[PDB]
């Protein structure tokens, strides 16, 4: 589908060169570290980490906080609007406290994620594109979020939700509204890939150090 | 001396290490189809006109970006090399506005005189087209940048030649847009280059908008008297 | 009796990732306990030529897809230095949908991703190691980080690395949210605060990678069999699979099965021996299987008749018009819309384009708009041929191989299942007069 | 199909339907036709002479 | 020995600073940087 977001940037009164954004002396120290990681002369590699500190440290990114990290990695502020453009990762729009993201790629698509998707519009009341009124959750669609085994799964705030039937991620909704902290991982009683009818490999004891090891090592 | 054998289309030709087939070509006095391709700017490889098929070589390669091998023989007039460049075109005008008529750049543009030279006659294009939002950029450089081809020629003349680097891409995708991000303006004492350089009428001199055509002006070479350049 | 001639069944003591479902300990002492870490002193100080050596003798072709033999490929850095510091970068970025087992290499061996990167840098001579992943793998990047400190106060990187006397740093990169970043040249461009678009080659990474340096990138699961390759030798390595498809391979199987997981198996083992094996089966039994996609979504998909008796390495999927990839295997069944399915995947690559060359940015946004017709039926049959010429065009004119990404499946529907097509262009003119 | 006398054409909401674009002007086999252009008062693209020499046309 | 336990739950304790902290201890474990001479590439 056509992404509803645009790409040009408009002063707003919440969003503007004026609004007030800094980073915190522990994010400074932070990005001291983080551009301790890259050669000197190359100072411009940082943007992309500095970039999500403040997201992080905000929850979204208003052009205030893109201009601050240009500042401080001497970048043209344009190169950082084409970053933050870029990736989707970065939310130069507010956001609700729990980023709800569902996988809708085929091998997640083949596990009927469209069921997750509306369980998650009765429970929460609002499209794929909207947050809730109270501004707890936002709902979005995704692609391919890396967990094709463990289809249909969702990611909320850093957080993967697996092997999901409709019931697993209402409740999961509701114990996220009643401010608990889900455990994140495959809701059908398996704790990873591994298959659901009895662990077909890996079954002996794991062989100890320098069993297979060759002669003249 | 240093120089290698390439051949262009069988004639034996002496280049320098380090010279690309398209300069190979224009020894020999072809000129290869180019949209990103500027001679004083970086090399950027994206628009692909410039594909030309090297014999023996099952893949062609991009003319502006790859250095010319030793006994490399370039096919600039095959089949492969004419299909790559009608395919090309095809998807330049895919999405590329029915503008000409109001177009300044109309009878001076590189993108219609391709078109006529190295692309088919028709369209098989059967969806709609996208349209994209205006910049304002100053009172000198008009922007319609629905005719944008994506170049990025402006960007790389702006990034080195005038040392401003207030212009740039943003999104991906079908939905990349060139600009500023933010309303801003390009004021530079080299700013009106970006229209020359601009291959469509995605920029143009508003001062010069819709007044005259350019196959109805004369051309009288003469010397600027407004410095002391010459 | 040796020249194999039937492959699959492998033990447990011949798999590498041994710790592939996170049941064991994934911290310093479990990851010792299970092999890693072992006298890697002594393979450091076999210098570059003998691993190097070790791996071309393996026949590890490299993991991320492509298939490229790792050790030509690693060998391009055994040049002299001439003053600029030398990097390797592992790609973790781990795009494909159906893909699915770096995750789990990441979460569950890390350690064993550290030694293959120690090991690595010292046969290229790299001076550091940059681990590109996804920024969706977050706590996947944050029990690497973890690895990582470990490894570092046990002495086993940094500088004196296992009390070899090379030095060694590595580093994690996190990005945010881009399938294109996986690409080596993209995820370079990612590392150095970039957009992620690809370069042109040349050059190659090797004369000219991250911060202007020689540089090799390395997918995750070729990185991390590099130190056991060496403990065991080429040779042992080298026997398993067809020749020139060595070794072990990890599959991800997903889509219309009963149990999709993601399992260690030998190369050449049958399609139809690893689904009915490891996956369960396919969901309504085998009669029931209507195509399957090998070697995730930018390969081909391929129709029952070709699944029953094809081998799941490179050569045998390229001779059944499609490719190995990254071994993520997608089951669909009859009840599956063959079409939808492969519009949903068109929208993807769609969706994933980063728009800096023509063919990609404007051909594949052409095939979304045709394909998603063609899941109603509106065109016409000549179409089909007009999408097999606009598929045509996008590939090999495009400046990375996301564009062949998104052709090549598109090309897989159009060959094996154009009277679908038809028919349903032909309910939707009868419906709509 | 009978060629007369020349005549400007508006759209239905009374607006010129010519847009300055002088390929009219380029084809006129005569040179029968001189235009001039400028952006209107509201921007549009319209033009400011627009005549035709009737004794150099050739119909 | 048992295989029965699933032994990856340290992550389920992670923060929004975790990767970051991680970052800034390992920021005392590595070595000097190389220089390319400049302090950027527009100097
Ligand atoms: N694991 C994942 O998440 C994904 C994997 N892929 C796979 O990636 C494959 C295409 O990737 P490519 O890099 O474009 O393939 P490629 O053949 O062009 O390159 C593969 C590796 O070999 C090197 N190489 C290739 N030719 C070389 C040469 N002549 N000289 C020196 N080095 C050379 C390349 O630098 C690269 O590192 C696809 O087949 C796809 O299956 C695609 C998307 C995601
Ligand atoms: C669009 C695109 C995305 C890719 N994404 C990944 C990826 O996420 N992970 C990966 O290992 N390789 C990816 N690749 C393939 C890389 O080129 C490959 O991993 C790299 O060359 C490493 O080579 P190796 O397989 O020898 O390790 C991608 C390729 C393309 C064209
Ligand atoms: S830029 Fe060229 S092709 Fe596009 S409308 Fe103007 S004259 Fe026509
Ligand atoms: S405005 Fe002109 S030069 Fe700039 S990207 Fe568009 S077509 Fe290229
Ligand atoms: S093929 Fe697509 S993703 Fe690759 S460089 Fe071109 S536009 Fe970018
Ligand atoms: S200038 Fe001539 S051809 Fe162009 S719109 Fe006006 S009348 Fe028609
Ligand atoms: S298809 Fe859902 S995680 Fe990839
Ligand atoms: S002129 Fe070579 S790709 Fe544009
Ligand atoms: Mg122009």
């Amino acid at each position: 589908g056509a992404g509803g977001a645009l790409f040009v940037h408009r002063d707003t009164p919440e969003n503007n060169p004026d609004t007030p954004f800094d980073f915190t002396p522990e994010n400074y120290k932070r990005i001291e570290a983080i551009v301790k990681n890259y050669p000197e002369g190359h100072k411009a590699a940082a943007v992309l980490p500095v970039l999500d500190l403040a997201q992080r440290q905000n929850g979204w990114l208003p052009i205030s906080a893109m201009n601050k990290v240009a500042e401080i990695l001497q970048v043209p502020p344009m190169r950082v609007y084409e970053v933050a453009t870029f990736y989707t990762m970065y939310n130069r729009k507010p956001v609700g406290k729990y980023h709800i993201q569902v996988c809708t790629t085929t091998p997640c698509m083949l596990r009927n994620s469209d069921s997750i998707l509306e369980a998650i519009q009765k429970k929460l009341g609002i499209k794929v594109g909207e947050t809730t009124p109270d501004k707890l959750f936002t709902l979005i669609e995704v692609e391919c979020l890396g967990a094709c085994v463990n289809a249909p799964m969702v990611q909320i705030n850093d957080n993967y939700y697996e092997d999901l039937t409709p019931k697993d991620i209402e409740e999961i909704i509701d114990e996220l509204k009643a401010g608990k902290i889900p455990k994140p991982g495959p809701r059908s009683g398996r704790f990873s890939c591994e298959p659901a009818g009895g662990l077909t490999s890996l079954t002996e004891p794991p062989k100890g150090p320098g069993f297979g090891v060759q002669a003249g090592l | 001396s240093n120089l290698i054998e390439v051949f262009v289309d069988g004639q034996s030709v002496m280049v320098e290490p380090g010279t690309t087939v398209l300069q190979a070509c224009e020894k020999v006095g072809m000129q290869i189809p180019r949209f990103c391709y500027h001679e004083r700017l970086s090399v950027a490889g994206n628009c692909r006109m410039c594909l030309v098929e090297i014999e023996k070589a099952p893949k062609v390669v991009a003319a502006c970006a790859m250095p010319v091998m030793k006994g490399w023989n370039i096919l600039t007039n095959s089949e492969k090399s004419k299909k790559a460049r009608e395919g090309v075109m095809e998807f330049l005008l895919a999405n590329h506005p029915l503008d000409c008529p109001i177009c300044d750049q109309g009878g001076e543009c590189d993108l219609q005189d391709q078109s006529m030279m190295f692309g088919s006659d028709r369209s098989r294009f059967l969806e709609g087209k996208r349209a994209v939002e205006d910049k304002n950029i100053g009172p000198l450089v008009k922007t319609i940048m629905t005719r944008c081809i994506q170049c990025t020629r402006c960007i790389r003349f702006a990034s080195e030649i005038a040392g401003v680097d207030d212009l740039g891409t943003t999104g991906r995708g079908n939905d990349m847009q060139v600009g500023t991000y933010i309303e801003k303006m390009f004021m530079s004492e080299l700013s009106g280059n970006i229209i020359d350089i601009c291959p469509v009428g995605a920029l143009t001199s508003k001062p010069y908008a819709f007044t005259a055509r350019p196959w109805e002006t004369r051309k009288t070479e003469s010397i600027d008297v407004m410095d002391a350049v010459g | 009796a040796p020249k194999k001639t039937s492959f699959g069944s492998l033990k447990d003591e011949d798999r590498i990732f041994t710790n592939l479902y996170g049941r064991h300990d994934w911290r310093l002492k479990g990851a010792q306990s299970r092999g890693d870490w072992y006298k890697t002193k002594e393979i450091l100080l076999k210098g570059p030529d003998w691993i190097l050596g070790e791996v071309k003798t393996s026949g590890l072709r490299g993991r991320g897809g492509a298939g490229f033999p790792t050790g030509l490929k690693w060998s391009f850095m055994n040049k002299p230095s001439d003053g600029r510091p030398k990097y390797l970068v592992v790609n973790a970025d781990e795009g494909e949908p159906g893909t699915c087992k770096d995750r789990e290499i990441i979460r569950h061996d890390p350690h064993k991703l550290v030694e293959g990167c120690l090991v690595g840098g010292r046969a290229m001579g790299a001076r550091a190691a940059y681990i590109y992943i996804r920024g969706e793998f977050y706590n996947e990047a944050s029990n690497l980080q973890v690895a990582i400190r470990e490894a570092y106060e046990a002495g086993l990187i940094g500088k004196n690395a296992c009390g070899s006397g090379y030095d060694f740093d590595v580093f994690v990169v996190r990005g945010a949210g881009a399938y294109i970043c996986g690409e080596e040249t993209a995820l370079i461009e990612s590392i150095e605060g970039k957009q992620g678009k690809p370069r042109l080659k040349p050059p190659f990474p090797a004369d000219v990678g991250v911060f202007g340096c020689p540089t090799t990138v390395a997918n995750v699961e070729t990185v991390a069999v590099s130190p056991t390759i060496c403990r065991r030798g080429g040779a042992w390595f080298a026997s398993f699979g067809r020749e020139r498809n060595s070794g072990t391979k990890l599959f991800n199987i997903s889509g219309h099965v009963n149990h999709p997981c993601t399992v260690e198996e030998e190369m050449s083992v049958p399609l139809k021996e690893l689904i009915e094996k490891h996956a369960g089966g396919v969901i309504g039994g085998w009669d029931n299987l209507l195509a399957v996609i090998p070697g995730g979504s930018s390969t081909p998909l391929i129709p029952k008749s070709v699944c029953e008796t094809v081998l799941m390495d490179f050569d045998a999927l390229v001779q059944a018009q499609t490719g190995l990839g990254t071994a993520a295997v997608i089951v669909m069944d009859r009840s599956t819309d063959i079409v939808k399915a492969i519009a949903r995947l068109i929208e993807f690559y769609k969706h994933e384009s980063c728009g800096q060359c023509t063919p990609c940015r404007e051909g594949v946004d052409w095939m979304n708009k045709v394909m998603a017709r063609f899941v109603k039926g509106d065109a016409r049959p000549a179409e089909i041929d007009s999408l097999w010429e606009i598929s045509k065009q996008i590939e090999g004119h495009t400046i990375c191989a996301l564009g062949d990404g998104a052709a090549w499946p598109v090309q897989g529907l159009i060959r094996h299942f154009r009277p679908e097509l038809e028919e349903r262009m032909q309910q939707f003119a009868l419906q709509h007069q | 199909r009978f060629r007369g006398e020349h005549a400007l054409r508006r759209y239905p909401s009374g607006e010129e339907r010519c847009i300055a674009c002088k390929l009219c002007e380029a084809v006129c086999p005569a040179q029968a036709i001189t235009i001039e252009a400028e952006p209107r008062a509201d921007g549009s693209r319209r033009t400011t002479r627009y005549d035709i020499d009737m004794t150099k046309c050739i119909y | 020995f048992d295989n029965s336990t699933y032994r990856n739950l340290q992550h389920h304790e992670y923060s929004t600073y975790t990767f970051l902290d991680l970052n800034v201890e390992l920021s005392k474990f590595r070595m000097p940087q190389p220089s390319s001479g400049r302090q950027s590439p527009r100097h």
